[PDB]
């Protein structure tokens, strides 16, 4: 490498260079950068507005949201510090934008402070085994924040109760509404309450005196699971500025290679995004953002 | 819902030939210039595709096999097909999919329906101020479990009763394909008595439908009205055809556009 004509001897395999022309080797230009181009974000699931509602469901009521057919961007949400308390089971956070999911349910419910801690795979408590329970393969994240600002009020709240007692343990993303009377002892009830006979449910005291420990707190909690459906929901997109005149390295969609990207008078079809020659390899390509 | 028409009549399945009827464009991949053989299902030329009509005593409405896919071509005046239902069962039993156009958007939905013998979208009392709006509707009792919901954007339908010859044709294709549903739809006006015309046509995409639901089986939903038992339907002529896997030479013009097709 050290000069043209040493080549020559190395091609050869000879100290001496006889008079002609030779080839010693075959020159290839490199790409300079790398180019990223994809389609917009537009038209995602608002998750942002699923804490944002106005009122949540009780524990026992707690409401489950299906979300499909979107783009998920979890950047916003770990990073606007509106959160009290994150955490995730399974999957990391960080790792979610680059994975698509086939069905996303998102759930809403108020539950106590220190009931918080009873929300994970294999959990036991008052809430987690009579309200909500997550299975050991559960792989969602949790979300809690302090609603002391919102829901607790002068006088106390009892819109949102719970249940107290139930005859065994709920099932993994189970939901039971029953008021039926909860029976302790043989005695017969008969929806009267009584001895041996109490009301399941039971309501929150929520006032903005009360302690920390025991300030509602909002949780919305996201069951990832993939089935044998297609995939939807995905993380978010990059595309980067584009280049054009210059050997460049380009991704496009699910389309890689290497050339010079320079615009053309050909037109494609509406309905037809990548070009293709008589040899299979695609001469052109449409920007999936831009037209 | 589960009432039959009074003067609905069925009648032997006659059998006619198309030309080219079939032809589409495979994928997204642009080509110009070139001729391209493409092996896929498509319709044999010459190939004989059953013939249905709704008139005011014979009234079409059977099921008919789905298999992987399925090929239409129906000529409108009032726009009496309303459009198709597609499922294994056709029922609440499980997921099933259906494609309505209610002259003002298109609704596209995935969920379990329930059943009627006699579904369709009725309408009543024209008479001056010609309405033609919707008020009826047959096509399910209730439905529930959705899966998918796709609405398109709106527009105003003719559905007036017109007589003469047939001044439209439609050409649809319909087929699931390794859990992925595909649509290729062509509106062009033509001068139609009776039978199809004799010339090439090429389908294009409408919609993707990334749904993977079972279809073993489609229904054809029609338009009714009266000027709902006693609801008759309008003159309308739509024809069946089953796809094979037939390989297609598909000359590209300069502009991309296919001028013909030869089946091997």
């Amino acid at each position: 490498a050290l000069d043209p004509l040493s080549e020559t001897k190395c091609t050869l395999k000879s100290f001496t260079v006889e008079k002609g022309i030779y080839q010693t080797s075959n020159f290839r230009v490199q790409p300079t950068e790398s180019i990223v181009r994809f389609p917009n974000i537009t038209n995602l699931c608002p998750f942002g507005e699923v804490f944002n509602a106005t009122r949540f469901a009780s524990v026992y009521a707690w409401n489950r949201k299906r979300i499909s057919n979107c783009v998920a961007d979890y950047s916003v949400l770990y990073n606007s510090a509106s959160f009290s308390t994150f955490k995730c089971y399974g999957v990391s956070p960080t790792k979610l934008n680059d994975l698509c999911f086939t069905n996303v349910y998102a759930d809403s419910f108020v539950i106590r402070g220190d009931e918080v801690r009873q929300i994970a795979p294999g959990q036991t408590g008052k809430i987690a085994d009579y309200n909500y329970k997550l299975p050991d393969d559960f792989t969602g994240c949790v979300i809690a924040w302090n609603s002391n600002n919102l829901d607790s009020k002068v006088g106390g709240n009892y819109n949102y109760r719970y249940r107290l007692f139930r005859k065994s343990n709920l099932k993994p993303f189970e939901r039971d509404i029953s008021t039926e009377i909860y029976q302790a002892g043989s005695t017969p009830c008969n929806g009267v309450q009584g001895f041996n006979c109490y009301f399941p449910l039971q309501s929150y005291g929520f006032q903005p005196t009360n302690g920390v420990g025991y300030q509602p707190y909002r949780v919305v909690v996201l069951s990832f699971e993939l089935l044998h459906a297609p995939a939807t929901v995905c993380g978010p997109k990059k595309s980067t500025n584009l280049v054009k005149n210059k050997c460049v390295n380009f991704n496009f969609n699910g389309l890689t290679g290497t050339g010079v990207l320079t615009e053309s008078n050909k037109k494609f079809l509406p309905f037809q995004q990548f070009g293709r020659d008589i040899a299979d390899t695609t001469d052109a390509v449409r920007d999936p953002q831009t037209l | 819902q589960c009432v039959n028409l009074t003067t609905r009549t069925q009648l032997p399945p006659a059998y006619t030939n198309s030309f080219t009827r079939g032809v589409y464009y495979p994928d997204k991949v642009f080509r110009s210039s070139v001729l391209h053989s493409t092996q896929d299902l498509f319709l044999p030329f010459f190939s004989n595709v059953t013939w249905f009509h709704a008139i005011h005593k014979r009234f079409d409405n059977p099921v008919l096999p789905f298999n992987d896919g399925v090929y239409f071509a129906s000529t409108e005046k009032s726009n009496i097909i309303r459009g198709w239902i597609f499922g294994t069962t056709l029922d609440s039993k499980t997921q099933s999919l259906l494609i309505v156009n209610n002259a003002t958007n298109v609704v596209i939905k995935v969920c379990e329906f329930q059943f009627c013998n006699d579904p369709f979208l009725d309408v009543y009392y024209h008479k001056n101020n010609k309405s033609w709006m919707k008020s009826e509707f047959r096509v399910y009792s209730s439905a529930n479990n959705c899966t998918f919901e796709y609405v398109s954007q709106p527009f105003l339908m003719d559905l007036e009763g017109k007589q003469g010859n047939f001044k439209n044709l439609r050409e649809f294709v319909f087929k699931n394909i390794d859990g992925y549903f595909k649509i290729y739809s062509k509106h062009t006006p033509i001068n139609l008595v009776r039978d199809l015309p004799q010339g090439f046509s090429a389908l294009e995409p409408l919609v993707d439908l990334p749904i993977g639901i079972n279809i073993t089986r489609f229904q054809t939903l029609l338009a009714l009205h009266r000027s709902s038992s006693g609801w008759t339907a309008g003159a309308a002529a739509y024809y069946v055809g089953y796809l094979q896997p037939r390989t297609f030479l598909l000359k590209y013009n300069e502009n991309g556009t296919i001028t013909d097709a030869v089946d091997c």
